[PDB]
């Protein structure tokens, strides 16, 4: 949804996020940074799909999380655009 | 001491099937199969250890409540709880 290169820069200025990931409903790579990269696209596009499903959305739309002893991956989308997010504690 | 949130409902699967359930996931098959689906590709999913399961909880947070998932090792245990 419009340009993305940029935000994908900004959200890894954060000292504490150390990847970055957007894909779609195809789990086409849309652009990643850092420990997030073509292998890990198409599961976190499966899961924010499969995610959406356990709704039928008040417009209810969730947010992933898996939490690890270091750190979290959340996973949204937002639109057509799905948003992962690696970060440490 | 803390104030934790009220929960609404459990769901333990043991595959493929309900091994328990209550409240708002009680007899709710649509629910138990779609958990079940995320939690296998979750299972699945692999950062950069092949063997380390990259997560000890799966939450899943809607605008109201969460999904809270835990697997061990082949049975699933999910808590619908409200939001804090």
């Amino acid at each position: 949804a419009a340009t993305l290169e940029q935000h994908l820069e900004d959200t890894m200025k954060n000292p504490s996020i150390v990847g970055v990931l957007c894909t779609d409903s195809q789990g086409l790579n849309l652009g990643c940074r850092g420990t997030l990269s073509d292998e890990h696209a198409g599961v976190i596009s499966v899961l924010a799909q499969q995610a959406a499903k356990l709704t039928s959305d008040p417009t209810d739309i969730p947010v992933v999380c898996l939490e690890s002893d270091n750190g979290n991956i959340m996973i949204q989308k937002h639109d057509g655009i799905t948003v992962a997010v690696h970060k440490m504690a | 001491l803390e104030r934790i949130p009220d929960q609404l409902g459990y769901l333990v699967l043991s595959e493929g099937a309900v091994l328990a359930s209550s409240g708002d996931l009680e007899n709710d098959e649509q629910a138990a199969s779609a958990i079940s689906e995320l939690v296998s590709t979750a299972c699945g999913f692999r950062l950069h250890r092949g063997m380390n399961v990259p997560f000890k909880r799966l939450s899943v947070v809607f605008g109201e409540h969460t999904l809270l998932v835990t697997v061990s090792g082949q049975r699933v245990f999910v808590v619908k709880r409200q939001n804090r």
